[PDB]
DNA sequence: CCGCAAGGACCGCATACTACAA
C-alpha cells in the first residue's frame, strides 16, 4: 500500500508537468486543468465514477476509447483541460505507468467506462477508489506547479 | 555517525527522550547557521503537524519530484494572501538551503534528515 | 476448515508493509469540560494491533 | 369522444369522472398535470394538447368555466395564504404595489408538457403567478436596456477588450453591458458613476450592481414572487384560452400584487421598485413579450 | 449533558425552500436535501444554525435583541472582556469575531473557536406535514407513521432534557379530503381507501396544539384537521419525491433576448405550506454577562427573537425562494 | 460477485445508442431528435407522469395508447425522423422496465415481460413509483450516452 | 475463564439523528471521515470516545445528586465518610476540576492528575454495528445486518457467559445476490428485494434474531420491526456500511458578502439514523470504598439505572444536532 | 408545433496539535 503511493506519485509527476510544458504560456489551461481535477473527485464522489466519465466524454464519438483521444486538437482551453484529464485518468486506470512497473492498472488496457459496464460491481470499487486516489495526486502537483 | 559520513566534517544529533526514543540526525555545519537565520525558524517557535505529515509519507514521494512535494507541503502548512506568498517562498527556499546541508544517500534522506532536526528541535517536552 | 478459505500468503516485502501501515493509528484528545474544547496539550495519536490478529508464544 | 387516461387503474375511472364534470375536484394543477386526458380525435390517434382536451366540453367556453369553477374552490384556503404573503411582505419592510395585466399574461410557457404548453399555475392554490426570478430578471435586462440606449457609445468604447469577446448595434451594446455586470464585474469601475433616469429617480451603475448582486456579493434586494388579490379570484375568471394550437393565459385585467425589499443598509428597494415598475410597462414578463403579451398598467 | 431547557422551532413555509446539497448529473441539476435511507427531505441542522446564526448577529448588531429590556452588547462586552474589551470591538468591526451574545448562544467565529463551545444544539429540521394536492379539500397536510414514530421519540429527548399501522391503499383522513359517500381519498395520482380511527389524527393535533396553540401559522388549528391525512409510508415516500417543486429557471442572452447556452436548469424546491420541526436544545453557557448567563435566560432570548418571525432558509433568497414563518413552542 | 443495477443501465443505454448510430449512421436528423427526446422524457415524466410520457410517446406513432404491446413497435417502419426516434425511445425504456438488460443479468426489469404501459394501468400507485423513479435512472443513462455519440 | 471480569452489560446504541465520530482530517474527497475498524471496513465508535461520553454524562449527574444508589447520592458525605480527614482537600480539588466526584474515579477512573492512584473498574468496549439502515424500492428502508456481524453478537454473549459464568446463557449462509428479508422489503410477485442499487432474490432466522434483541432491549425496542429486517450477505453488507453512509457537503458563509468564505468549503460524513450499534461494558471489582458501591454487582447496579433509557450525545458537531442516541442497557 | 439539454467560485481553514506520575 506504500509502493502504491509511490508509483501514483510517479504518474501524477509525469501529467502535469506535460501540462506545464506544452502549455507553459497558456495560464487559462493549466488554470483548467486544475480546477477540473479539483472538481473531478467531487463529481465521483456525488455521481459515481461510471457517470464522470460519461461526463467527461460529452466534454470531447463513435466509440469509448481514451486512446484515441487528441486534446491538443481542440479548439479552447476548456476542452483542452477536460480532454487531458480524462486521458490521464483513463490512462492510469488501464495502463498505470506502463506494463514495465509495478502497477501496469486495472483494467488491463481497456477503457474503464466499458469495463465498468462489463465486470463486477468489486471491479468497480476498486477503480472508484483508485481514481478518487490519483486525482489526489495529480491534485498536489497541479497546486504545486500550475 | 558523524565520522562515518563521507568527507566527515559533521555533527551528529541525538535526542534520547526519557520514554525511550532515539532520534538521529546528520548536519553540515552550516545547517546550524541557516537555520538560525531562517524565517522557518522562527515560525516554528512562533509545527508537529507538518514535521509529521513529511516524515510519514516522505517515502512515497517519486524519487524525480520531490522538491514539488515539498512545494505542496509547504503551501498546505504555511499560510492576508500577501504574506501567504511571500512567507511560502521565503520558507520553501530556506528548507532547499537547509537540504544542502543535511548528510544523506539522496534527496529522500536529506528530507528524513531535516525535519528528524525539525522534530528534535521542536519538541515542546525537551525545549519546554 | 474455515479459516483455510481466507488465508492469503504474500511476499516477505508486501507482508512488512502491511504489518506497519495497516495497523490502526487513531487520534485520542481530551476535553477540558470547562470549555467544552479539547485542552491545552489535550491531542495524541496510538496506535493498536487490529483484532482478528493471530499470534503465538512459546512458554519454556 | 373517446377519451384515455394512461395512470394507474382505480384513478382511471376517477380523472374520467372529474373530466366529465361527474365528480367535483377542487385542485386545478392536479387534474390539469396528473390527470391529463388523452383523447380520441380521429382513427387511432390520441392527443393530449389543450385544442384535444377542449373536445370534452361543448365548447371553448365550456372548458374556460370548467378550469376556472375548479380554479375558485382554493378561494377559502388562498386567502390565509395570501394574508400571510402580505404578513411576510411587511416582516422585510418591502415596497410593495401593485399592477393590472394590460394584456394577456403567460409565464411558464414552455415547462415540459404533454399538452405541448403550459403555464405557471400554483401548485396548492391553482391561481397564475409571477417568480421572483423573473422578476428579478426582467428588472435586470430592463436595466441593461437603458444603459444601452443613452451610453453605449461610451460603454462600448471604454470596455473594447470585452465587446471583441462578445463579437456592432444596440443588440452587440445589451450583451456587452451583460457580460460587465455578470462576468466582468470587478471592472465596472470605470463607468460606476454612469448614471440612468426611470424616471424621475436616478439610478447610478453601482447601485445596479449592488441591487442585482454578482458572484462575489449576493443581491442587496429581495425580489418576491407576485400573486393575484384573492378578490379577484373571487370575481373573475383568472385564467382564459388563447390561440396561436391552444394555450392558457392570465386575461387583461388582472391585479398582481409585487413586492421588493431591502437586506442591506443601502436600503435600494425603492431604485428596485421604480426599476421593476418602468420594466413591466415597457418590457412585459412571461412569454411572446414580441406580441404585446404581459404588459402591466 | 447541560441541556436544562428545550424548545421546538416550527417552520412553516409560504414561499418554496430550497436547501441545496450540491449540483448533480441529472435531470434535477439542484436537488434538495434528503435523508439518504429514507429519501426524506430535509434541512440538516448546519443549514438552519447558519440562518438562525446571522439572523441572531443582524439583530444584535442593530441593538434590536431584547433580553424585556433592549441589549448592548459592547457595553456588554466592555463589562466582560474589560482591557481588552476595545481590542474585541475592533475585531468583531472588522468582522474577525462575532458579537457578544451570538458567540455565547451559537459559538464563537473562526478565530474564538477553541475559547468555548456554543450554548445550544441546532437539530436538524424534520418534515411534519407535507402538502399534497387533493381531488376534495383543494391540498391535505400529509404526514406517516413513521414520521409520527419520529416525532414521539424526539418527545421523549425533549422531555428528557427538561426532566398507527396503515396498508398501501389505506389512509387516515379528515373529512373534508373524502369524496361524497365513497370512503375514498384521491392524493396527488394515488387513490386511498379511507381507514377508520378515531385518536391518530386527534392525538396529532392535540400534540400541535401543545407547542404552536391555536395560531396555526395564520389558521385556526380546527381548519386544519379536517385536512389532515396519515398514508403509509411507501405513500408518503412517493409524495415526497414526485411532489416536490420542480422549477425550470433560464438564463437569458441580453443579445437576442433567448435562452443562453447551457442557460437551462431544473431546481427542486419544497414546496409551500410544508410544516418541518427543530429541536433547539439549549445548555449552560461555556465562555458573560448576567441577563444571559444561565440555560433558561437563552431560551428566553430564543423564543421571543425568533417566535413569529419570518426567516428565509437555504438558497435563491434573492429571487425570492426559502422563506418561512418560525414557532418556537416551549 | 455481482453487479450493480447502475452497471447494467449504463451497459444498457450504451448498447440502445450504438444500435441507432449503427442503423442510421447517415442520418443526423434520427440521431438529433432521439438525443432530443431522450432529454426531454424525464422531465415530462416529473411533471405529468410515466404513463403520460410512455403514452405521449405512442400517440406520436399514431397507435392506439391501450392496445399497443411494446414488442410489436418496429422503429425501423416508420418515415419522419421523428417517428422514428419517439419509436426507438418507447422501445427502449418499455424494453428497459420490461427485460432490464436481460433474464440472466443483475436487473431484468420491474414489470415481469408485461407491457409497461398496461402494466402501469393495471397495477398500484407504488408499483407505478417503483417503475417511475427507474424509468428516471435508465433515461439519466440513454441521455448521457447521446449527448456524446449521437450527432446533429 | 475470564476472571478479571465478574459481571457485564450490554449498551445498545440506536441513533435518532446522523452521528459523526470523527478520526479527523484526511487528505481525500470525504475531508471528515467517520470511525471505521481498518481491517473490515465497518464503522465503529472506538470506547475512548464512549468512555469520555458515558464519564461527562456520569460526572455531572454526580455532581447534582441525581445519581441513584439502591436512595440519592450525596458525593461530598461519601467522599467524607471515605477520606474521612483529607476530605475536605479533595472537594476542593473537585470543585477547581482538578479531581472528579468519588463515583465518577471508581466507575471510570480518576482525572488526570491521580492517573497513578488507581485504575477505572469498568471496561468501556468499542462500539460495534448490528444493524444499518439500507433505502429499499419498497418499505423504505430496511435494518441490515449479515452473518458475521450475527456471529460476531453470538462471540461477545460468549464473553457476557464466561463473564458472568452462566453456561446457559451461550446458522446463515447466503450468496452474494441472496437475501432473508422480512414482507415490508419484498417487491410484489418477484420474490426479490432492491437494495440501494442491488438487486437481492429472497431465501426461504429473522423470527430468532429479533428474540434476541428482545432479550438485551426488553420486549419493547428502544419503544417502537422484523418485516424490514434484511440479512445480507458479508460482503454486501460491508459495501453498504462503507457507500450508503451520508456525505454531506457543509459551507462557511460571509456574514457580509453572503457568499462561501476561503477555507469554507468541506465534504463531512455521518453514520445515519436508524443505526443499531452495541458496546459490552465489562465491570471488574473496584481497585480504589462505601458499602454502596463496594462490589461488581453494585456498581453494575448504578450503570444500569444511570444509562438504561437514557439519551445521549456521541461524536463531534452536537451544536448541528448529531450524534444523539438512545441507549438501552441490559445484562 | 420546433429548439435547448450548465458553469465557476469555494476546493478544509483555524484552534487544540501531550501532560504527568510511577
Amino acid at each position: 500500500i506504500r509502493e502504491i503511493e509511490q508509483e501514483r506519485a510517479s504518474f501524477a509527476f509525469k501529467v502535469v508537468s506535460d501540462i506545464k510544458d506544452k502549455y507553459s504560456q497558456n495560464k487559462k489551461v493549466q488554470g483548467k486543468y486544475s480546477s477540473y481535477a479539483e472538481k473531478a473527485p467531487t463529481i465521483i464522489l456525488n455521481n459515481g465514477l461510471g457517470a464522470t466519465l460519461a461526463f467527461f466524454l460529452s466534454k470531447l464519438i463513435d466509440d469509448v476509447d481514451y486512446k484515441s483521444i487528441n486534446p491538443e486538437s481542440f479548439g479552447n482551453a476548456e476542452n483542452i483541460a477536460y480532454a487531458f484529464l480524462y486521458k490521464h485518468l483513463s490512462t492510469w486506470l488501464a495502463e498505470g505507468n506502463g506494463k514495465d512497473s509495478a502497477f501496469s492498472g486495472l483494467t488491463n488496457g481497456e477503457d474503464p467506462l466499458k469495463y465498468i459496464m462489463e465486470k463486477t460491481a468489486i471491479d468497480v470499487a476498486i477503480s472508484t477508489e483508485e481514481a478518487l486516489s490519483i486525482l489526489n495526486w495529480i491534485k498536489k502537483f497541479a497546486k504545486a506547479m500550475l | 555517525k558523524a565520522k562515518n559520513v563521507p568527507g566527515k566534517d559533521t555533527l551528529a544529533i541525538g535526542l534520547l527522550k526519557r520514554s525511550g526514543s532515539y532520534y538521529i540526525s546528520l548536519v553540515g555545519w552550516e545547517l546550524i547557521r541557516v537555520f538560525y537565520n531562517s524565517e522557518l525558524r522562527k515560525k516554528l517557535l512562533e509545527g508537529k503537524r507538518f514535521i509529521y505529515h513529511v516524515l510519514r509519507e516522505v517515502d512515497t514521494w517519486p524519487k524525480v519530484g520531490i522538491d514539488e512535494m515539498l512545494k505542496f507541503e509547504v503551501i498546505r502548512h504555511i499560510r492576508n494572501k500577501e504574506e501567504t506568498k511571500e512567507l511560502r517562498e521565503k520558507i520553501y527556499g530556506e528548507i532547499k538551503d537547509l537540504l544542502e546541508h543535511v548528510r544523506g544517500n539522496n534527496e529522500v534522506e536529506k528530507v528524513r534528515g531535516l525535519f528528524t532536526f525539525l522534530k528534535i528541535i521542536t519538541d515542546a517536552e525537551v525545549f519546554p | 476448515e474455515s479459516i483455510k478459505e481466507r488465508i492469503a500468503i504474500v511476499s516477505d516485502d508486501v507482508f512488512k508493509s502491511f504489518t506497519r501501515f495497516s495497523t490502526e493509528i487513531v487520534a485520542r484528545v481530551r476535553i477540558d469540560a470547562e470549555k467544552g474544547t479539547v485542552a491545552r496539550g489535550g491531542l495524541w495519536y496510538e496506535e493498536f494491533l487490529p483484532s482478528d490478529t493471530l499470534m503465538y508464544s512459546l512458554i519454556a | 369522444v373517446v377519451v384515455k387516461y394512461p395512470v394507474n387503474s382505480e384513478l382511471a375511472n376517477y380523472a374520467e369522472k372529474f373530466w366529465k364534470k361527474e365528480l367535483a375536484i377542487y385542485n386545478l394543477s392536479l387534474i390539469l398535470n396528473k390527470m391529463t386526458p388523452f383523447v380520441k380525435r380521429r382513427s387511432e390517434s390520441y392527443k393530449s394538447s389543450l385544442s384535444a382536451v377542449k373536445e370534452i366540453f361543448k365548447n371553448v367556453d365550456d372548458f374556460q368555466n370548467f378550469l376556472n369553477s375548479v380554479l375558485r374552490r382554493s378561494l377559502d384556503e388562498y386567502r390565509v395564504f395570501f394574508e400571510n404573503y402580505e404578513r411576510l411582505f411587511n416582516s422585510f419592510s418591502s415596497k410593495i404595489f401593485s399592477m393590472r395585466t394590460k394584456s394577456r399574461l403567460v409565464v411558464g410557457l414552455g415547462d415540459e408538457s404533454v399538452y405541448e404548453t403550459s403555464i405557471r399555475l400554483h401548485r396548492n392554490y391553482g391561481v397564475p403567478y409571477i417568480p421572483g426570478s423573473a422578476l428579478k430578471g426582467v428588472a435586470k435586462h430592463y436595466a441593461f436596456s437603458i444603459l444601452a440606449r443613452e451610453n453605449g457609445d461610451e460603454i462600448l468604447r471604454i470596455y473594447e477588450s470585452v465587446k471583441e469577446d462578445l463579437k456592432e448595434d444596440y443588440y452587440l451594446t445589451a450583451a456587452v453591458i451583460q457580460e460587465l455586470f455578470e462576468k466582468k464585474f470587478d471592472e465596472l469601475g470605470a463607468i460606476r458613476n454612469t448614471r440612468v433616469e426611470i424616471g424621475d429617480t436616478v439610478i447610478s451603475v453601482g447601485d445596479i450592481v449592488k441591487i442585482f448582486g454578482t458572484q462575489k456579493e449576493e443581491g442587496s434586494v429581495i425580489f418576491f414572487d407576485a400573486f393575484p388579490t384573492p378578490e379577484q379570484l373571487k370575481d373573475k375568471p383568472n385564467l382564459e384560452l388563447d390561440i396561436m394550437i391552444f394555450f392558457l393565459t392570465v386575461p387583461a385585467g388582472v391585479e398582481f400584487t409585487f413586492a421588493v425589499a431591502s437586506r442591506d443598509l443601502d436600503d435600494l428597494a425603492e431604485k428596485a421598485e421604480k426599476l421593476l415598475k418602468e420594466a413591466l410597462k415597457k418590457f412585459g414578463v412571461g412569454a411572446k413579450t414580441s406580441l404585446g403579451y404581459g404588459r402591466f398598467d | 449533558d447541560m441541556f436544562e431547557k428545550a424548545v421546538v422551532f416550527g417552520l412553516y413555509s409560504i414561499t418554496p425552500v430550497h436547501a441545496g446539497s450540491g449540483a448533480e448529473l441529472s435531470v434535477i441539476d439542484l436537488p434538495i436535501q434528503r435523508e439518504r435511507h429514507t429519501g426524506f427531505p430535509v434541512i440538516w441542522g448546519q443549514s438552519l444554525k447558519g440562518v438562525l446564526r446571522s439572523r441572531f448577529r443582524q439583530l444584535e448588531l442593530d441593538e434590536k435583541i431584547e433580553v424585556s429590556q433592549k441589549w448592548k452588547w459592547k457595553e456588554k462586552t466592555k463589562e466582560v472582556l474589560k482591557e481588552k474589551a476595545d481590542e474585541f470591538i475592533k475585531k468583531v468591526e472588522e468582522r474577525k469575531r462575532d458579537p457578544l451574545l451570538t458567540e455565547i448562544v451559537f459559538g464563537p467565529a473562526t478565530d474564538g473557536a477553541s475559547e468555548h463551545a456554543g450554548a445550544v444544539s441546532v437539530g436538524d429540521a424534520k418534515i411534519l406535514l407535507f402538502p399534497v394536492r387533493s381531488a376534495k379539500g383543494v391540498f391535505a397536510f400529509v404526514t406517516s407513521p413513521i414520521v409520527i414514530q419520529r416525532l414521539k421519540e424526539d418527545f421523549e429527548l425533549v422531555s428528557e432534557i427538561e426532566n398507527v399501522e396503515l396498508s398501501n391503499n389505506e389512509t387516515i383522513a379528515g373529512n373534508a379530503l373524502i369524496l361524497n359517500g365513497e370512503n375514498k381519498v384521491i392524493l396527488e395520482d394515488i387513490v386511498l381507501k379511507v381507514k377508520s380511527d378515531s385518536n391518530v389524527i386527534e392525538n396529532l393535533v392535540e400534540v400541535l396544539k401543545t407547542l404552536f396553540g391555536d395560531n396555526f401559522f395564520g389558521k385556526p388549528i380546527e381548519s386544519i384537521k379536517e385536512r389532515i391525512a396519515i398514508v403509509s409510508d411507501d405513500v408518503f415516500k412517493s409524495f415526497t419525491r414526485f411532489s416536490t417543486e420542480i422549477v425550470a429557471r433560464v438564463r437569458i442572452d441580453a443579445e437576442k433576448g433567448t435562452v443562453a447556452r447551457g442557460g437551462l436548469w431544473y431546481e427542486e424546491f419544497l414546496p409551500s405550506d410544508t410544516l418541518m420541526y427543530s429541536l433547539i436544545a439549549v445548555g449552560s453557557p461555556k465562555k458573560l454577562p448576567k441577563e444571559v448567563d444561565n440555560t433558561q435566560k437563552i431560551v428566553n432570548v430564543l423564543k421571543v427573537t425568533f417566535n413569529n418571525a419570518f426567516l428565509q432558509i437555504g438558497g435563491d433568497e434573492t429571487v425570492g425562494k426559502g422563506f418561512v414563518k418560525v414557532r418556537a413552542g416551549v
